[PDB]
């Protein structure tokens, strides 16, 4: 993980602006369409178009992801409850972590679609394999 | 396996793909985001810097080449594992290539859709490119099931 | 493809298996070194801790009946696929287990057959061994192919 | 890791005592054996059985276990020459170092039948894993 990775992504993160809980949903209904296995670790959730719980939870899972970008020299400490939650009490497979960083790729792409030149899907694929490994770190 | 609705948005979203650029870009981006794979095409010349790699002509030309069979899988995707029979071979037996790389490649041709697309590119669509994209790296991979 | 001699090995080495212990030892062990996969057999009980883990009746129960199906499996070397179509269809469907498990699983299984064995596992035993926990693997996933 | 699992593998580790060379000799003999596509990494190696260059190396990738072994906390640092050679010059595929750690682990398990108990199992598939993803931190 390096320097110019780290500006690349704070840069990128940045022109991502207030959408961040829409980009989240995005992503998260991506997901779910694309993988239904992953739909399994919903199964109280409204998984519908336009669910107001998968709102809340993207808006939920961007706002981590804000932090992991303000932290991303403290990631482990910065991730260190999440990390606890995803592999005690939900103990999620390490490959939807993949799955799911995919898919905000994705979503990036579709709506940043100049910012997104190979340098920077390079420095965010970093980003949120590190986010995935700290928060698989816990096994 | 798709749906109709799912075959006809695939071969709409295909038919506006530039096919000499979209497989070099991907082959290109794969280079870049997966550097591991660049020890397979050590012959292609400069490969150090992304400016490097989506500069090279080798790149271009092998991306092209991979457009290519991408589209030909599309036009058999009922006859993916014997359409991609002799690229399995040759990826197995002689390039050892992992079968992990096929989805890395096949997720990076994702990304490139979407990248282009935008807007049109939608979450049904992704699946379906998903689909797709998983059942080309599995008839891929077949020689080594 | 198993070489005949390799074939030999192979049911040379299962005929001392023991049938009422290795299948529970390789999911205890499964369940204690990922423990992700504890997500699958919530209703087995206590599982907190490896020796918890390790002497749950209802691990053993299904230890040996993953055991049974790996000798099934074993018993038709050239017809995996047909023999795990109906197991493959309920981890695939019903259970929605990620293939990369079976992997791991029998990995597992590999590690406790060396632990028993010893030096009578030997680098080509394990190579022959490998081959067939691949193929198993690769049957149990064929719904997701 | 945690500090049972530090304290599990130094004592399987010592258990191994002076057969470091051996027994890497013979995890990557069980590699090239049992997966042939990371013969590939070594093209100016004569890699039948017996031979002293797959001794050689065995002693060497044994002795930077060992190393890493007894630095347990500062692994990054002490592994990160080798992390360079495996990202930058050698370009290993990530999941062959899963293959090794197997294959390592097999060894362990075929050598040492009373200490691989499922703890000591857990721990030292931690601690290969760690040594894993610090020789592909570059990545
Ligand atoms: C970069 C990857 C991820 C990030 C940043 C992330 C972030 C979050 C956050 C912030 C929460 C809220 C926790 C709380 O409110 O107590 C959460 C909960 C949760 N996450 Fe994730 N997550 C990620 C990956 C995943 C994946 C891939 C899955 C499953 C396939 C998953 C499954 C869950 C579940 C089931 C919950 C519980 C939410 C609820 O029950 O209300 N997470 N995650
Ligand atoms: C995932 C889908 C892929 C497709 C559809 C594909 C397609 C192709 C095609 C059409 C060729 C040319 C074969 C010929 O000219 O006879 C080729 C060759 C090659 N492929 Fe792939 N490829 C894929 C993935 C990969 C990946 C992921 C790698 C490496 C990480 C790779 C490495 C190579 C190399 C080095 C060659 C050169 C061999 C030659 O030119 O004969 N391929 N591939
Ligand atoms: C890799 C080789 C595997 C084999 C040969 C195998 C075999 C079997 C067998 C024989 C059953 C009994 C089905 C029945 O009684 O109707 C079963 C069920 C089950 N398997 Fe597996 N299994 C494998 C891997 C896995 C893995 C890796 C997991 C989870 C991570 C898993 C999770 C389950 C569960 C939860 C059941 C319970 C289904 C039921 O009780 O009806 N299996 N499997
Ligand atoms: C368990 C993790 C591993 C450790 C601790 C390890 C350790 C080492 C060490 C100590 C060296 C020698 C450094 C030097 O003198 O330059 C080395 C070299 C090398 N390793 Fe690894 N290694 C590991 C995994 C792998 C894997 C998975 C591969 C690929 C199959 C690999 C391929 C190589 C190669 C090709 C060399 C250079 C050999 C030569 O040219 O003489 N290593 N490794």
């Amino acid at each position: 993980l390096s320097p110019a990775d780290k500006t690349n992504v704070k840069a990128a993160w940045g022109k991502v602006g207030a959408h961040a809980g829409e980009y989240g949903a995005e992503a998260l209904e991506r997901m779910f369409l694309s993988f239904p296995t992953t739909k399994t670790y919903f199964p109280h959730f409204d998984l519908s178009h336009g669910s107001a719980q998968v709102k809340g939870h993207g808006k939920k899972v961007a706002d981590a992801l804000t932090n992991a970008v303000a932290h991303v020299d403290d990631m482990p400490n910065a991730l260190s409850a999440l990390s606890d939650l995803h592999a005690h009490k939900l103990r999620v497979d390490p490959v939807n972590f993949k799955l799911l960083s995919h898919c905000l790729l994705v979503t990036l792409a579709a709506h940043l679609p100049a910012e997104f030149t190979p340098a920077v899907h390079a420095s965010l694929d970093k980003f949120l394999a590190s986010v995935s490994t700290v928060l698989t770190s816990k096994y | 396996h798709l749906t109709p609705e799912e075959k006809s948005a695939v071969t709409a979203l295909w038919g506006k793909v530039n096919v000499d650029e979209v497989g070099g870009e991907a082959l290109g981006r794969l280079l870049v985001v997966y550097p591991w794979t660049q020890r397979f095409f050590e012959s292609f010349g400069d490969l150090s810097t992304p400016d490097a790699v989506m500069g090279n002509p080798k790149v271009k030309a092998h991306g092209k080449k991979v457009l290519g069979a991408f589209s030909d899988g599309l036009a058999h995707l009922d006859n993916l594992k014997g359409t991609f029979a002799t690229l399995s071979e040759l990826h197995c037996d002689k390039l050892h290539v992992d079968p992990e790389n096929f989805r890395l490649l096949g997720n990076v041709l994702v990304c490139v859709l979407a990248h282009h697309f935008g807007k049109e590119f939608t979450p049904p669509v992704q699946a379906a490119y998903q689909k797709v994209v998983a059942g080309v790296a599995n008839a891929l991979a077949h020689k080594y099931h």
